[PDB]
């Protein structure tokens, strides 16, 4: 097969990357900052301009001491470790990345027409040879970095960019890792955790399948399968065996979806004996064209509206606040690897 | 509906990481 051909390619690129990873290949004053994307604890994105080539970028700025903080110090080596060495369509391109005094900073291309997030709740629902396309391209995504033993973690329309081709580029590997074994650690986001991540056992990638379903549901759906106002009556609604589907659902959809939020681990699809091939190969998918989505040859649903370069009317307006560098290093020993 | 149970849910705009 042509598809392992590929991946065994993929992975000789990457783990060469991936044992010797760039380190400061910019610096802050080499960027004009021109507005503020996303706000978090820790930190915030922001687009830029690269003055040497007038391009644009998103960077991520991290306040150091509030990584340590928060205890996210290894988090955030691995994202930007992982984020240096993966190369694949629908992944944001990493472009930059170096630290100061302050701060850490990873500078993304810059994609303008925002989360999925946004045209998803402003729409509604997508129809589902539209939730299709996009699934595709996570279906694809999550085969290249699960062959590469890395785990994404936090699957949700908050962090799937929409491009300027209507292609899905997945942003905020702040929680990804790459890990042969199991994992334990509690993290991702409370609508889209697997039932083992709540119940404290060990997981593998399968949290990532299980996310693709909540996904597709939120997609086609419009709403999550499991909601509450509180986290914890999120967590008993996972954990409880049961999930109702609109009865707008195309009866292959709602298989395909019995088998991806299946609480039990030797019968969820994707963790089987054949892998992603009992996605791949589901009938929901068999209009899909796996090729030409990698190529990006099938036409997008939807395009966002551009109105130049630089435009940011895709995101919401956040308050602006200073970047000050300290004159002091912070955290030097914790973050030498950055 | 579920539909509008959401809208009126707290869980619509942009959703949080959780950790620890
Ligand atoms: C909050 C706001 C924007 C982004 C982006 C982003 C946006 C546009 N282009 C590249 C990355 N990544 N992560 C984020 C978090």
């Amino acid at each position: 097969e042509s598809v392992k051909e590929f991946l065994a390619k993929a992975k000789e690129d990457f783990l060469k990357k991936w044992e010797n990873p760039a380190q400061n290949t910019a610096h802050l004053d080499q960027f004009e900052r021109i507005k503020t994307l996303g706000t978090g604890s820790f930190g915030r994105v922001m687009l830029v301009k690269h003055m040497e080539t007038g391009n644009h970028y998103a960077m991520k700025i991290l306040d150091k001491q509030k990584v340590v903080k928060l205890k996210q110090i290894e988090h955030t080596l691995n994202e930007k470790r992982i984020l240096q060495a993966v190369n694949f369509p629908f992944l944001v391109k990493l472009e930059f990345s170096f630290k100061d005094n302050s701060n850490l900073y990873m500078v993304m291309e810059y994609v303008p027409g925002g989360e999925m997030f946004s045209h998803l709740r402003r729409i509604g629902r997508f129809s589902e040879p539209h939730a299709r396309f996009y699934a595709a391209q996570i279906v694809l995504t999550f085969e290249y970095l699960h062959s590469l033993d890395l785990i994404y973690r936090d699957l949700k329309p908050e962090n799937l960019l929409i491009d300027q081709q209507g292609y899905i580029q997945v942003t905020d590997f702040g929680f990804a890792k790459r890990v042969k074994g199991r994992t334990w650690t509690l993290c991702g986001t409370p609508e889209y955790l697997a039932p083992e991540i709540i119940l404290s056992k060990g997981y593998n990638k399968a949290v990532d399948w299980w996310a693709l379903g909540v996904l597709i549901y939120e997609m086609a759906a419009g709403y999550p399968p499991f909601f509450a106002d509180q986290p914890i009556q999120i967590y008993e609604k996972i954990v409880s065996g049961k999930v109702r589907f609109p009865s707008h659902f195309s009866s292959d959809l709602k298989d395909l979806l019995r088998n991806l939020l299946q609480v039990d681990l030797t019968k969820r699809f994707g963790n089987l004996k054949d892998g992603v091939n009992d996605i791949k190969n589901h009938k929901w998918f068999a209009t899909t064209d796996w090729i030409a989505i990698y190529q990006r040859k099938v036409e997008a649903p939807f395009i966002p509206k551009f109105k130049g370069p630089g435009d940011t009317s895709n995101f919401d307006d956040y308050e602006e606040e200073e970047i000050r560098v300290s004159i002091n290093e912070k955290c030097g020993k914790e973050f030498s690897e950055f | 509906t579920t539909y509008a149970d959401f809208i009126a849910s707290g869980r619509t705009g942009r959703r949080n990481a959780i950790h620890d």
